[PDB]
DNA sequence: TTGTCTAA
DNA sequence: TTAGACAAT
C-alpha cells in the first residue's frame, strides 16, 4: 500500500533533518522552500548516483503465471498456491521432525509433486468453458425457490 | 466489533465528507453502475462477482468464483457494463448466432 | 429457461485457445488465464 | 520452436483414436500384434501404448496458424 | 460555516492532487503528501473571509521525472462555474511558460461551451478539469480499484506479439473512467491492471484506453 | 424519404455528420477503430476553425486520413470481424437512422 | 411482466 | 420527457 518512488525514498531517509534547517523563504510557487531545497539537492547535487532506482525497485515482479507461463514452464504456479506449499512444507518438516513411520520422500520431491499436479490439473485447451459458466448458474437457477 | 453502517440509499459521494469517521477504505454498495461511475470498470468489476455469489449463497449454493469471475470479465469487456440480453447479441460479429 | 438459456447464448463461444487465454468465437480476449489462476475446476479438489 | 503443452490432452487422444480406429477399419492395415479382438478401438487403444500411431496434429492457434506436434512424441497422461 | 468546513475540504484536495501527481510520475516529495493539516495551517490561511488561503495562490507546478520540461499545473479556480474566459484566463498562463500539460481543480463545475473548448483546445495542450467533490477519496486507495501503471509501446508490441493478438481484440476501458481520467490517459495507451484475486494472489490483465 | 426533398434530390442533414459518418465508415472497414475519435477529433477542429459548406465532396483531412488508414494494414478486410468493430459499425448507423 | 425502442 | 410498440417465458 505505501507509496514508492526514487525520489520519495530519497527524501524519507536523508532530507527530513536536512530541511529541518532553519530556511524561512516564501512558498516560491504554492510549494515549500524544504520542498524547493529538496528538489535542489535531487537535481544538482546527485547525479548519476541514483541508486535510489535500485533501491526502490521499478515494479514488484510480474506474477509467476503471467511472466513464464504454466503449461510449459514447470514451477510456475499462482502465489496462493504458492504460500499454501510453503506453509505446508513447514508444518510437514515439524509434524516429520517426531514421526516414527517411513517418510520415503523429502521436502523437495514432496513441493515437486504438488508443483506437478498443479501443471497438470490446467484446464486442456478446447475446453468450452463458457457453458461450463453458463450451466453453473444456470442449473441451480431451477432449485432456487423462492419460498 | 466491525461497526457497518448497512444503508438502504444509494449516493456515493454523500459519504465522502465523512472519512474521518468512517473507513472508506473499505466502502461497497450493490450499485454496479454507481462504482462504475465513482471508482471504475475494475472496481465494478469485483461487486458483480460479489452480488452473484450473495444471491447464490443465500440459498446454500456454493457457485466457485472461476465461473463468476469469467461471467464478471465478459460483461465488462467492452469498458461499459452490458447486458446479456436481445441488446446485447448486437455486439456480436456472427449474425448466424444473432 | 429463459434466463439461461440467454446466458448459454451470450457465453457459447468462450473456449480455451492452446495460449491459455479465453477467447471468444471471433478472437476476442475475454481473460488471459481462465478463473484468474488458469487451473479447472474438477482438478482443483485436492490442492 | 513449438510452445504449447506437451501433454497430449484428452479430446487429442479421443480425434487420434476415433480416427486411428477408423484407420484400423475398412481392411486397413494394423501395426501391432494382436490378440484377435473385433473392437477397432481396443486396437487402437494398445497402438497408443504402443506409441506407433504415426499421426501428426496441426494444433490451431487462433491467428491461423498451427504446430505440428506427433502422437509419437506426445506424452500422454 | 467555512472556517474549519473549508480548512479539512482545501487539505484534502490538495492531498488528493498531490498523491495523483506522485501516481502519475511527477516529483512529490514525502512531506508533501502527509501534511498532518496542522503544518496545513502553519503553510496556509484560515479563514476564506480574511482571504488567508489565496485559492489564486494555491496554484503549484510539479516537473516529471524522466524530464523537467514536462511540467504541470494544479488550477484552483476562485469562479465556482468556469466559461470561456478563465480558460482563456489560464491559457496565457500556461503558453507563457511553454507547458502542455495542465489540470483544473473546479469547485462546482464548467460550462459545456468551455468543455467543448477545453477538449477541442489542440492535440498539442493536453488539458483536463477535476471537480472538487471527487477529490475527497482518493479512488486508488480503495480496496477494489487494482494497481493501475502506464504501458510503453514496445512492451505492448511484445504482449501483442506473445498472443498472436491484434488491438481490436483487446479488452477496453473507456476515457471517461475515474481511473482513467485519474491517470490522464489518452486513447491508445495499454494500462496493466494487477488484480488482488482471491483464487490467485495477483493478476494482470490488459486494457486499451478507447 | 422523410430526410429526402422532392426537386432536389439531396437530404436535410448537415455536410459535416455526413462526411463525418462518410469518412468513419471505411475506417472500420479496414477495422482500425484507433481512429474513429481521430476523425471526429479533427473534423471539431476544423469545424472551429473554418465553419462553411463549402466542403462539398470531401475535407482534405478528413478523406486525407481515411485514405491513409485504408491504405496501412491494406489487408485489413479480414481483421474486421471483431466484436468491437461490429459493435461500432452497429451503434453509428443506427445514430444515423436515428 | 420487463425493458428498452420509437414517436409526439 | 413520456405513451405506443415489440419480443419472452
Amino acid at each position: 500500500l505505501l507509496r514508492r518512488g526514487a525520489f520519495l525514498s530519497y527524501s524519507q531517509k536523508i532530507q527530513e533533518a536536512v530541511k529541518a534547517l532553519k530556511l524561512e523563504s516564501e512558498n516560491r510557487n504554492g510549494r515549500s522552500p524544504g520542498t524547493q531545497e529538496m528538489l535542489r539537492m535531487w537535481y544538482e547535487l546527485d547525479e548519476e548516483s541514483r541508486r535510489k532506482y535500485q533501491k526502490k525497485a521499478a515494479a514488484c515482479p510480474d506474477p509467476s503465471l503471467s511472466v513464464w507461463r504454466p503449461d510449459i514452464y514447470f514451477a510456475s504456479v499462482s502465489e496462493t498456491f504458492e504460500t499454501k506449499v510453503d506453509d505446508y512444507s513447514q508444518e510437514w518438516a515439524a509434524q516429520t521432525e517426531k514421526s516414527y513411520e517411513k517418510s520415503e520422500l523429502s521436502l523437495d520431491r514432496l513441493r515437486t509433486l504438488l508443483q506437478l499436479k498443479w501443471q497438470r490439473s490446467l484446464c486442456e485447451p478446447g475446453e468450452a468453458v463458457g457453458l461450463l459458466a453458463a450451466q453453473s448458474i444456470g442449473e441451480p437457477s431451477t432449485q432456487m425457490t423462492l419460498n | 466489533k466491525e461497526l457497518v453502517l448497512n444503508t438502504e440509499g444509494i449516493n456515493l459521494p454523500e459519504l465522502f465528507k465523512y472519512a474521518e469517521v468512517l473507513d472508506l477504505r473499505r466502502l461497497y454498495s450493490n450499485d454496479i453502475h454507481a462504482i462504475a461511475n465513482t471508482y471504475g470498470i475494475e472496481a465494478a468489476l469485483r461487486v458483480i462477482e460479489k452480488e452473484i455469489k450473495d444471491v447464490f449463497a443465500v440459498y446454500g449454493i456454493a457457485v466457485d468464483p472461476r465461473h463468476l469471475s469469467l461471467v464478471a470479465d465478459y460483461m465488462c469487456f467492452e469498458g461499459v457494463y452490458k447486458p446479456l440480453n436481445r441488446f446485447g447479441i448486437r455486439s456480436n460479429s456472427s449474425p448466424l448466432q444473432q | 429457461g429463459y434466463l439461461q438459456r440467454c446466458i448459454i447464448k451470450h457465453l457459447e463461444g468462450l473456449v480455451v485457445q492452446y495460449d491459455l487465454t479465453v477467447r471468444d468465437s471471433d478472437g476476442s480476449v475475454v481473460q488471459f488465464l481462465y478463473g484468474e489462476d488458469g487451473l479447472d475446476i474438477p482438478k482443483t479438489q485436492f490442492l | 520452436k513449438r510452445i504449447t503443452t506437451p501433454y497430449m490432452t484428452k479430446y487429442e487422444r479421443a480425434r487420434v483414436l476415433g480416427t486411428r480406429a477408423l484407420q484400423i477399419a475398412m481392411c486397413a492395415p494394423v501395426m501391432v500384434e494382436l490378440e484377435g479382438e473385433t473392437d477397432p478401438l481396443l486396437i487402437a487403444m494398445k497402438e497408443l501404448k504402443a506409441r506407433k500411431i504415426p499421426i501428426i496434429i496441426r494444433r490451431y492457434l487462433p491467428d491461423g496458424s498451427y504446430e505440428d506436434w506427433g502422437v509419437d512424441e506426445l506424452i500422454i497422461t | 460555516m467555512d472556517d474549519e468546513e473549508e480548512t479539512y475540504r482545501l487539505w484534502k484536495i490538495r492531498k488528493t492532487i498531490m498523491q495523483l501527481c506522485h501516481d502519475r510520475g511527477y516529483l512529490v516529495t514525502q512531506d508533501e503528501l502527509d501534511q498532518t493539516l496542522e503544518e496545513f495551517k502553519a503553510q496556509f490561511g484560515d479563514k476564506p473571509s480574511e482571504g488567508r488561503p489565496r485559492r489564486t495562490d494555491l496554484t503549484v507546478l510539479v516537473a516529471h521525472n524522466d524530464d523537467p520540461t514536462d511540467q504541470m499545473f494544479v488550477f484552483f479556480p476562485e469562479e465556482p462555474k468556469v466559461g470561456i474566459k478563465t480558460i482563456k484566463v489560464y491559457c496565457q498562463r500556461m503558453q507563457e511558460e511553454n507547458i502542455t500539460r495542465a489540470l483544473i481543480v473546479v469547485q462546482q463545475g464548467m460550462t459545456p461551451s468551455a468543455k467543448q473548448s477545453l477538449v477541442d483546445m489542440a492535440p498539442k495542450y493536453i488539458l483536463e478539469q477535476f471537480l472538487q467533490q471527487e477529490l475527497l477519496i482518493n479512488i486508488t486507495e480503495h480496496e477494489l480499484v487494482p494497481e493501475h501503471v502506464v504501458m510503453t509501446k514496445e512492451e505492448v508490441t511484445e504482449l501483442l506479439a506473445r498472443y498472436k493478438l491484434r488491438e481490436n481484440q483487446l479488452p477496453r476501458i473507456q476515457a471517461g473512467d475515474p481511473v482513467a481520467r485519474y491517470f490522464g490517459i489518452k486513447r491508445g495507451q495499454v494500462v496493466k491492471i494487477i488484480r488482488p484475486s482471491e483464487t490467485a494472489g495477483r493478476y494482470i490483465t490488459y486494457r486499451l484506453v478507447q | 424519404l422523410r430526410g429526402s426533398c422532392l426537386n432536389c434530390h439531396m437530404l436535410t442533414c448537415p455536410r459535416a455528420v455526413i462526411h463525418l459518418l462518410l469518412c468513419q465508415l471505411r475506417v472500420l472497414e479496414v477495422g482500425a477503430l484507433q481512429a474513429v475519435y481521430e476523425l471526429e477529433r479533427i473534423l471539431n477542429r476544423f469545424l472551429e476553425e473554418n465553419p462553411d459548406p463549402s466542403a462539398s465532396e470531401i475535407r482534405e483531412e478528413l478523406e486525407q486520413y481515411t485514405t491513409e488508414i485504408v491504405q496501412n494494414n491494406l489487408l485489413g478486410s479480414q481483421g474486421a470481424h471483431v466484436k468491437n468493430v461490429c459493435e461500432s459499425k452497429s451503434k453509428l448507423i443506427a445514430l444515423f437512422w436515428k
